[PDB]
């Protein structure tokens, strides 16, 4: 996963070069003379389709919202029976119906699938 | 008669325990997506036709109550006014109000109504009367009747022009 | 001691003055005798009888196309380490020449790769048909064309409202469709 | 053995069947067993050691039966010709061109693969009364006229126009047209001012017979 | 006739508006039927807005399955960016050995596997890797073998890209697409890896095309009821499998083997009319028109929609129902 690398000298990100005498990679700042030592032969990367688990998104401070429904259902953790519980936030067309429930006191996130 | 109305309510009942158990599977990621559609559109057809066949049911009882001296079944079998559908309506229940072919869709964000919950899929949260002209209907249910009207009048008011076109 | 190999074991590779079959015979025994334990003979006797089936069923002057992806396919397969055991088999034998002569790439998997393979042609198999439009079943109309009363329904308010509703009934036994107002 | 081969092979035997069956059509004489010759017949025949098609081998020429003559007196002798050069240059084209002339046919079908140069086509309509026609090979895979949406259309000689122009008292600017580009005035080789009869199924009286011009 | 047979057909039409939006009431089934589809057959538009294709097979493959999905993979369009579930652009400065040890195991395969003037072009490939890994399912859907696919009609068709690459049977499919240039590249162009490889990259995923024919989005296969005479003499029901597109290439579609090349149809008839005909068009079109009168349950006799379609089909091509069809005829100047 490539992470952009900004210059010490003037924030500006770092670009990739070659060193052919001692063959290894660089990364130097255009506007100065600084030069770092590249630590890996991974500089970018473009994924295509993206295999990600649904999130349910901002979690600070939502039991708060007084439109989000509950449940009784029992925590695994702290063992207490209220909490909130919603749908996936992410509006991809093709989501599941699989719900995600925020504890009440102990702000434990867990999900109704429960899949080994 | 009661026993008619006790037999409607129950098929009412059964219906709405279908789609409540429909729910609780699909919300456990157990549902299996139909043949080349989506999940959620799986979901949303098995609850409409549960539906629907609940209120086809229940007209049919209504209208096989009816005795032979009544005036609007006179009328429907002579062949001059009405039909079953009218009789089921007025008598047994309305049913589900649509909008371009869907369920009422999420206005607000995540709901229907403001006096609902966030995420809620139960039927009368989407366009259901279970009522009927005899009885009343409560007012989300009128609201939903409302709009599923005004559908009708806009095309009819605006496609007599087109047509027209058409015509000449 | 050492790793088994045509050099290390001391055993001729040049016995068909093939340039071609000399490095490919020596490759394929030297992976082959490097982590086994058998003795070198009888996998030298193994190794000429695959590279005789090799020349015999497919002549690498006119083919050397297909001799190269034979060959690439039976080595990649031999280097697999997900499956050691095949490198058993031949080694003892199981494996006929003929049989990896004539094999496909997916037999040679092991059994879980396998058996991917199998759910995964099942669910594109799936995958590939069409929207089914089941309608709802009622007995009531009686059809004009065949008369099996299988005739599905669909009602809505479409005329305008100063008349009722308009129903379409169609009979999913023959293909018949009408309409009642 | 390629798949690539068999393939173009296939697709090409394919080819040379439609195209019998259009010469066929046209009023010639074409015997049933050469029509329906298996394939491997053909590639015994028409395939090198190799087994490369030699297209320069299928050309042949066709003559009119008894009765197109008897309808046509003026028909005469066809030769078709296939190339094996992916694009046909200038001097092909001009020695295809002198062999027709020298043959003295009357027409010619010269079947290409690929493309075919402008100055090649420049002498397509310079040897009167000659006409050359060509045939991509691309779209003679499968036999239009044998579609079910495809009615039966049918010839027409000078003397059964008059009389149906006489009978229905018309003038040809009248009937309903169809124009040269039209698939099946190729597959016939309709030329200007020929009369083609249709004859059709119907719901109401169960065959019907229309007539349309090529304009 | 002519004023007859135009109010039986616009008669309806009026009405016609109400009972349009019952398909409406299927979201999968959103195919253009009713007002807009009248007014499009009517205008002649030579875009549709949902144009398909209905293929019938032979046969003897009618009622089997497997050849049936062998064709749909055989007619539907593929290409890279479509099965590569990461393509990613990765730097490969030296691709002799690589730090990932899931490649490393297809590293010695090849390069025990390489011929000479491989040997020789070890330095042609490119200080930056298309790295594939490639979706097992994607991949066996098309049944699109890993070598041949991907490297035969791949480096035939500009010899730009070469690859090392993975039998079937690793557990990640890893393919290195190295593209190949000459060593006589300029210094301000070889000091340019980047500015070339992308672009190269991208016009890669987008104009290299596996399998398929173009213009088709989808195939999906169905299973329809057709009527046939059983050898007593009765007309029996039988099933049978069918492919549906969506979208339209009616010149290549029927030339691929396997297929019923005398039964395919589309609802798009200026096809129809350009490659089969033009009575072959009138009856297109005569079906399409009966189609979307007949879908609402309205009877309209036969005689007036066949003058409509007789009149919109006499001058030899397809004459529109407007100021350019009609006003520009040959008729008389007040008309």
């Amino acid at each position: 996963m490539t992470t952009f690398r900004f210059c010490r000298d003037c924030n500006n990100m770092l670009y990739p070069r070659e060193d052919k005498e001692n063959n290894r990679l660089l990364f130097e700042c255009r506007t100065c003379s600084y030069v770092e030592e590249a630590g890996s032969p991974l500089v970018y990367r473009h994924e295509l389709i993206t295999n990600i688990g649904e999130t349910a998104g901002v979690v600070q401070d939502i039991g708060s919202d007084p439109t989000l429904p509950r449940s009784d259902r029992e925590c695994p953790k702290c063992h207490s029976r209220e909490n909130v519980f919603f749908q996936s936030q992410q509006r991809r067309k093709d989501t599941s119906m699989v719900l995600f429930f925020v504890c009440l006191s102990c702000s434990h996130i867990f999900t109704s699938d429960q899949k080994n | 008669d009661g026993p008619t109305m006790r037999e409607i309510t129950e098929t009412i009942a059964e219906a709405k325990k279908k789609v409540l158990d429909v729910t609780k599977e699909a919300q456990a990621n157990l549902l299996t997506a139909k043949h080349g559609m989506t999940l959620r559109e799986s979901f949303e057809d098995n609850v409409v036709r549960f539906l629907n066949e609940a209120r086809d049911k229940a007209g049919r009882l209504a209208e096989v109550n009816l005795k032979d001296l009544n005036n609007v079944k006179q009328m429907v079998m002579a062949g001059s006014k009405g039909s079953f559908i009218n009789i089921a309506q007025m008598s047994a229940c309305v049913g589900q109000q649509s909008v371009e072919g869907k369920r009422i869709a999420f206005g607000f964000v995540d709901r229907t109504l403001p006096h609902f919950s966030k995420d809620d899929y139960s039927p009368e949260s989407k366009g259901f009367v279970e009522n009927s002209y005899l009885r009343g209907l409560t007012p989300q249910e009128f609201f939903f009747h409302a709009m599923g009207g005004r559908e009708g009048l806009i095309d009819t008011a605006v496609k007599t022009a087109e047509t027209g076109y058409i015509q000449r | 001691t050492k790793p088994r190999n045509s050099k290390n074991d001391g055993v001729d590779t040049a016995i068909y003055h093939h340039k071609l079959r000399d490095q490919v015979l020596k490759a394929l025994y030297d992976v082959l005798a490097k982590e086994s334990e058998h003795p070198p003979q009888s996998i030298l006797h193994t190794a000429k009888a695959i590279e005789s089936e090799m020349n015999k069923v497919n002549n690498c002057d006119t083919n050397e196309a297909a001799y190269k992806a034979r060959y690439r396919i039976i080595y990649s397969n031999v280097i697999s380490k997900n499956n050691p055991d095949l490198k058993h088999k031949i080694a003892n034998g199981d494996i006929t020449p003929e049989f990896l002569a004539t094999c496909d790439a997916k037999d040679l998997a092991p059994a879980p790769l396998k058996q991917k393979i199998e759910e995964i042609a099942k669910q594109n198999l799936y995958n590939a048909q069409g929207a089914t439009i089941e309608r709802s079943v009622t007995d009531r109309f009686t059809c004009g064309k065949c008369k099996e009363k299988k005739v599905s329904y669909y009602q809505l308010q479409t005329r305008s409202a100063d008349e009722p509703l308009t129903t379409f009934c169609t009979c999913e036994a023959c293909g018949n469709r009408w309409k009642f107002s | 053995m390629d798949q690539e081969n068999e393939r173009n092979i296939s697709r090409l035997w394919r080819a040379f069947r439609t195209v019998k069956e259009m010469v066929k059509d046209r009023g010639y004489f074409i015997t049933q067993e050469e029509v329906e010759l298996p394939l491997e017949d053909f590639k015994a025949k028409y395939c090198d050691s190799m087994g490369r098609p030699q297209r320069k081998m299928m050309s042949f020429q066709a003559n009119p039966t008894e009765e197109s003559i008897s309808k046509f007196p003026d028909m005469g002798s066809l030769w078709v010709e296939f190339c094996d050069e992916p694009s046909v240059g200038v001097k092909t084209m001009k020695t295809f061109v002198i062999h027709i002339q020298e043959k003295n046919f009357q027409t010619g079908i010269f079947v290409y693969q690929n493309n075919i140069t402008p100055s090649a086509m420049k002498l397509v309509p310079s040897i009167p009364p000659a006409t050359i026609e060509t045939f991509n090979e691309a779209a003679l895979v499968v036999n239009i006229t044998h579609h079910e949406l495809v009615p039966k259309h049918i010839r027409l000689s000078s003397d059964e126009k008059r009389e149906l122009l006489k009978r229905y008292r018309l003038k040809e600017s009248q009937l309903p047209r169809i124009q040269r580009a039209d698939p099946v005035a190729l597959y016939l080789g309709l030329k200007r001012g020929e009369v083609v009869k249709i004859i059709r199924k119907s719901e109401t009286s169960g065959r019907y017979a229309s007539y349309r011009i090529c304009m | 006739v002519g004023v007859l047979a135009a109010q039986s057909i616009g008669e309806p039409a009026t009405q016609m508006t109400l009972n349009t939006f019952h398909f409406a009431g299927v979201a999968s089934k959103k195919v253009t039927s009713g007002v807009p589809r009248l007014k499009e057959i009517l205008n002649v538009a030579k875009n549709m807005k949902t144009p398909s294709l209905t293929v019938y097979l032979e046969p003897g493959h009618a009622a089997d399955q497997e050849q049936a999905k062998l064709i749909r993979s055989a007619i539907e369009h593929t290409t890279l960016k479509s099965v590569t579930i990461a393509s990613e652009i990765y730097y490969d400065p030296d691709p002799r050995s690589t730090v990932i040890p899931e490649d490393e195991e297809i590293i010695q395969l090849h390069f025990s596997l390489l011929d000479e003037e491989a040997e020789q072009s070890f330095d042609q490939q490119s200080p930056w890797l298309l790295r594939l890994e490639l979706d097992r399912a994607a991949m066996n859907d098309k049944d699109l073998t890993m070598g041949q696919v991907g490297e035969r009609i791949k480096q035939t068709f500009k010899n730009d890209l070469f690859v090392i690459w993975s039998e079937d049977n690793d557990e990640k499919l890893i393919i290195r697409c190295r593209v190949v240039r000459p060593k006589s590249l300029d210094a301000e162009t070889e000091a340019e890896e980047d500015h070339m490889l992308k672009k190269i990259e991208n016009t890669m995923l987008e104009n290299i095309t596996l399998r398929g024919v173009e213009n088709i989005e989808r195939v999906v296969m169905m299973k329809y009821d057709r009527k046939v005479p059983s050898p007593t003499g009765e007309y029996v029901k039988e099933p049978e499998w069918v492919l549906e597109t969506d979208g339209v290439n009616l010149s290549e579609v029927m030339t691929v083997p396997g297929i019923d090349p005398t039964r395919i149809y589309t609802n798009s008839f200026i096809d129809i009319m350009e490659v089969l005909g033009i009575e072959a068009g009138r009856a297109a079109l005569y079906k399409e028109v009966y189609n979307v009168i007949a879908s609402d349950g309205s009877y309209v006799n036969y005689r007036h929609m066949a003058l409509l379609v007789d009149v919109m089909t006499t001058q030899g091509g397809l004459t529109s129902v407007t100021r350019h069809g009609f006003n520009r005829s040959n008729t008389g100047a007040l008309m």
